[PDB]
């Protein structure tokens, strides 16, 4: 009763995987294009900050 | 400056001052290596030596020897191998007289071998177990050539070193088992590492000289090698 | 998502001719070197055969050597194992083995008892 | 012609000071050209340094004029700095070689043996013990010793400030400044030949079941082309009743500088490590 | 019988592939082919942190953004000020194969854990002054290989003994366990709401669980090779992945599925770290090949390169207010970019 328990494990959790709300992939990213622009300038990766503020001399 | 700044400074200063003089004296003249077999092979046996990992400490002279056997891990080993990139070297152990899974410590030492992380580490071969092999060819009930049937094919080597009171069949058999490894060792080796053979009973004492002489080996090489002259 | 499905086997007269196919998914099936492993009934896994990615390397078990053939399809995305001549002990349950990564010569977990890349396992039966 | 003889030698001092000051630069600025070996390289690059900027520019201006035109004390001075960095490379190439045959003969206690505070003290020995033996022969007069009448002559007919070995300095000189320093370094770079051969046959034999000739043949065939003749002729000197022409003793002088010169190429150039430090750099 | 529960799961998987499909509308690279590049992205070495004498396995940065926690092979793990390359604290660790070093949120504890199946936890602020270790967290069959600080109290690790973790640092016992990996855990990154966290495993699949729940959420299949390293997006609502195939990939949660995959054909040497700035838009990958590659999280084109590394790059970090990128490869050197 251990390959049988693993396969109704297995069927379990895809039934809880398939049961929800999946939002269509245009979308997310429409939403994570969003979040880059809006917060775009608050990253001095992407935007380099000058010395004065920048703490790593 | 402040007083807050002066003291962050020194006591920066002494941790790298205790950082360095420890690792200079835990580093110097002590050698790591990582021991790695299957259940049935006598790895936790090889040297006499007089809880998710083993250790053994032993040296031969003045020289400290760490083995790690990593004992309480799960059988994918894919990912726990790279820690042991800088060792030394390996003390690969194999069991001669099961040759079921023979095969299967082949090809461990093949992906051992040809590992990316382990291209730069040599691997000193251990054969143990030649008690039972040479039972086992002498009795004759189980049979070599059917689990390998190039060994029909096989002849001795002519430099091969047998013990004088020994059979030439248990010779063979084992010689046989030592080229399949060394063939494997030397097909898709780069150069930069070797395969140090070796024949181990279950009753061997100087498997840790035998082990300090091909470590000389190897950081002898290693150093020819950074010097240019190998 | 990586399936390894494999297809053939079944059951076979001893001295018979069994050809397995495997079909892989989900990956470039030319970057990994394939590997065919048995499981006896009530035993390990054993490594029967190992193809090179581009197919010019190969190897063999030698309780099978000369007796199975492998063969790799790039294109096809397929991988054969050219079971002839077979005998009773090639009873075990065969699973189509990828190595876990690409461009690498090594195959640490292959063999493993719950490796993630293999297939279900076709029975071949002989008696 | 003198002007030719003058650039060449203008050439030969550059080499000296690029390549002795990229050396120790490269070591004393990468954190990991920080090992022992490496520090006794750089004191040797320090060492030719010296050698090219002190005595070496004005070996130049006597050389090709034959008339020393900075004074007697001045020349005195000179003499004993050359005496002292020369005999100090050769120490340092001599413990090199030293370090190469505890690295090669003894791999395992390689970073106990030679630890730092060794290296330090053959670097304190390689240059105290050369400065000190050489201002010394030459202020206080330890070489005229043995024939300060030949010296009269020898002086007068050197009309000028060349140096002066009577018998018996000149035959201390060779056999503390080069045999002794050679000898050291013939009889680990031979020894080490017999392994690194040994190495190369057991791993070439081993595969069908060389690199050690040209990198010892490079080390000790630059040292000796560049220093060996100079040292037989000036030792030979005190005998054949000093026959040597004053032309020849300069070319030979000359050789010894270029030993100088190509030390920095034979033992930091040369391996794959300090190549990608500069590379780095 | 098993065929009737096998042939379910594979209806099932078949549905859930479908609904996948339908919700794939356009891509995001699709999305994103208006906007103008990031252009190229220069970061060059502020700051090189020396005194390590080996191989430096892992590191995370500080909430205050200012002290990060290093690990190696040799047995220390130092604590760094970045600011002035000051070694604030160095714990002498029992057992030298940690793979894993974590910081806290609150800055009084560190933790580390490796081959030794052991969790330490490690008390910063002692009343005495000096380090002591807090807890030995155990309980883990195999090696730990990332584990993360939820509070001063609460910590997940993840583990290659397939299952990811949570734990009471006070108890010191299994608060929740986290089960349904194949393969070994290799990396966790949390949310930044803290109530989800995903994790990558040597089974080339990436799943979402829910701390309080205990039960994987969701789980994202496309990999086709081990996975090293995951981070969240600074949403919340995404994530990217490293892999031994040099492909890294984002996927989203509430999409369930991938948006984009970060390779290239020169690119054939595996991923070993991953991490997002802070809004997201830059994806920095460390390579096992020894230097870095600075990924438009958008555009999913190259950007930039972080190279100085001698050897293989181990862990990369970036900072939460996003002012520095430091890297630390395995030649003993931790270097922070920006
Ligand atoms: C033309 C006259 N000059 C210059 C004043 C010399 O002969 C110098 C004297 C030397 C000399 C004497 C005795 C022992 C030694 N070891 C190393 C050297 C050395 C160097 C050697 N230099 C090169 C030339």
């Amino acid at each position: 009763t251990a390959s049988i328990a693993q396969a109704r494990k297995l069927v379990e959790q895809l039934k809880m995987e398939a049961n929800i709300d999946r939002i269509k992939v245009s979308k997310a990213a429409a939403d994570l294009m969003a979040y880059c622009e809006a917060h775009a300038k608050e990253d001095p990766l992407l935007t380099p900050v000058p010395a004065s503020e920048n703490p790593f001399r | 400056v402040s007083a807050e700044d002066k003291a962050a400074a020194e006591r920066s200063k002494m941790i790298d001052k205790n950082l360095r003089e420890d690792g200079e004296k835990a580093a110097a003249a002590t050698h790591r290596l990582l021991l790695l077999g299957a259940d049935n092979s006598g790895k936790s046996t090889i040297v006499k030596q007089m809880s998710g990992i083993f250790e053994t400490k032993f040296q031969v002279d003045k020289v400290n020897f760490h083995m790690f056997d990593v004992g309480a891990q799960r059988d994918e080993r894919r990912k726990w191998i790279q820690c042991f990139n800088d060792v030394t070297a390996i003390i690969f152990v194999v069991d001669s007289s099961d040759y079921n899974r023979l095969q299967e410590a082949l090809n461990d030492f093949k992906s051992i071998w040809n590992n990316r992380w382990l291209r730069t580490i040599s691997v000193i071969l251990f054969l143990n177990k030649q008690d039972l092999l040479a039972e086992k060819v002498l009795a004759g009930k189980s049979k070599i050539e059917d689990y390998f049937p190039e060994f029909a094919r096989y002849t001795t080597p002519e430099d091969a070193t047998p013990e004088p009171g020994e059979d030439p069949r248990v010779t063979r058999a084992k010689y046989f088992i030592r080229d399949e490894f060394l063939r494997i060792s030397t097909a898709s080796g780069d150069g930069r590492h070797y395969c140090y053979p070796h024949f181990t009973c279950s009753v061997d004492t100087e498997n840790a000289r035998r082990i300090f002489n091909d470590c000389r080996d190897i950081i002898q090489r290693m150093h020819l090698r950074q010097y240019e002259l190998l | 998502q990586v399936q390894l499905q494999e297809s053939g086997g079944g059951l076979v007269q001893p001295g018979g001719s069994l050809r397995l196919s495997c079909a892989a998914s989900g990956f470039t099936f030319s970057n990994y070197k394939m590997n065919w492993v048995r499981q006896a009934p009530g035993k390990g896994l054993e490594w029967v055969s190992d193809i090179s990615q581009s197919g010019a390397s190969i190897s063999y078990t030698g309780s099978v050597k000369g007796r199975f053939t492998i063969s790799r399809d790039n294109a096809k995305n397929t991988l054969y194992l050219q079971m002839n001549s077979l005998k009773p002990e090639d009873t075990a349950v065969y699973y189509c083995a990828r190595c876990p990564a690409p461009f690498t010569r090594d195959c640490f977990d292959v063999t493993s008892t719950t490796y993630a890349y293999r297939g279900q396992g076709t029975q071949v039966t002989v008696s | 012609v003198r002007a030719s003889l003058y650039s060449l030698m203008v050439l030969i001092i550059l080499t000296t000071l690029v390549g002795n000051l990229i050396v120790i630069v490269s070591i004393s600025h990468f954190k990991q050209l920080h090992t022992p070996t490496n520090w006794l390289i750089h004191s040797m690059a320090t060492v030719d340094f010296l050698l090219g900027c002190l005595v070496m520019p004005y070996s130049m201006v006597r050389s090709a004029e034959h008339c020393w035109y900075f004074g007697e004390v001045f020349c005195k001075i000179h003499t004993s700095t050359d005496i002292m960095l020369s005999s100090a490379s050769i120490f340092h190439l001599s413990f090199i070689s030293i370090d190469r045959y505890y690295a090669v003969c003894d791999p395992l206690r390689y970073k106990a043996k030679m630890n730092i505070l060794v290296i330090c003290v053959m670097i304190f020995i390689s240059w105290s013990v050369p400065a000190v033996f050489a201002f010394g022969m030459i202020f206080l007069e330890l070489n005229f010793k043995g024939a300060e009448e030949i010296y009269y002559k020898h002086v007068h007919c050197r009309g000028g400030c060349s140096v002066f070995f009577s018998k018996i300095s000149g035959v201390l000189t060779f056999m503390t400044s080069f045999y002794i320093p050679g000898s050291i370094m013939l009889c680990v770079y031979y020894r080490i030949y017999l392994i690194a051969k040994e190495q190369a046959r057991l791993i070439s034999d081993a595969n069908q079941k060389r690199k050690a000739v040209k990198t010892l043949g490079i080390v000790m065939g630059v040292f000796l082309i560049c220093w060996c003749p100079f040292f037989i002729c000036t030792v030979m000197d005190p005998f054949l009743h000093y026959i040597i022409p004053p032309t020849l003793n300069d070319v030979l002088i000359w050789f010894g500088y270029l030993n100088s010169t190509f030390n920095p190429m034979v033992y930091a150039f040369f391996y794959p490590w300090f190549r990608k430090a500069l590379k780095m750099m | 019988e098993l065929d009737q529960l096998r042939q379910e799961a594979e209806q099932l998987k078949n549905q859930i592939r479908d609904a996948r499909k339908a919700c794939a509308d356009a891509t995001l690279s699709q999305i994103t082919n208006n906007i103008d590049p990031v252009g190229r992205i220069q970061m060059r070495t502020r700051r090189t942190l020396r005194g390590h004498l080996a191989k430096i396995y892992a590191m995370h940065w500080g909430t205050d953004s200012r002290l990060l926690v290093s690990a190696s092979q040799d047995g220390k793990l130092i604590i760094w000020d970045s600011y002035t390359t000051n070694k604030v604290h160095a714990i002498p660790l029992r057992s030298s194969w940690v793979m894993t070093c974590a910081y806290a949120p609150s800055g009084n504890y560190v933790a580390c854990g490796g081959l030794d199946n052991i969790c330490s936890i490690y008390n910063l602020k002692t009343r005495e002054g000096n380090v002591r270790v807090s807890r030995e967290l155990a309980g883990h069959t195999g090696y730990l290989s990332c584990c993360r600080f939820l509070d001063d109290n609460q910590i997940v690790t993840s583990s290659g003994d397939t299952t990811c973790a949570l734990w009471d640092i006070e108890t010191g016992q299994q608060t929740t366990t986290f089960t349904g990996h194949t393969g070994d855990v290799m990396s966790l990154s949390l949310a930044p709401d803290t109530r989800l966290f995903v994790s990558g495993a040597c089974d080339a699949s990436a799943k979402l669980w829910d701390v309080r729940e205990g039960m994987c959420r969701q789980t994202f299949t496309g990999h086709e090779s081990d996975i090293n390293a995951i981070c969240f997006f600074p949403n919340g609502n995404a994530f990217a992945t490293g892999s031994d195939d040099a492909t890294c990939r984002l996927f989203d949660l509430r999409a369930d599925q991938e948006l984009m995959t970060y390779s290239h054909d020169n690119i054939i040497c595996g991923i070993t770290s991953v991490s997002f700035s802070k809004s997201g838009r830059l994806l920095l990958a460390g390579y096992d090949d020894f230097n870095c590659n600075v990924w438009d999280a958008l555009k999913a084109d190259r950007a930039g390169v972080l190279a100085g590394h001698d050897n293989r790059v181990s862990c990369l970090g970036v900072t939460d207010d996003g002012m520095a990128v430091a890297t630390g490869s395995w030649d003993s050197f931790l270097k922070i970019w920006n």
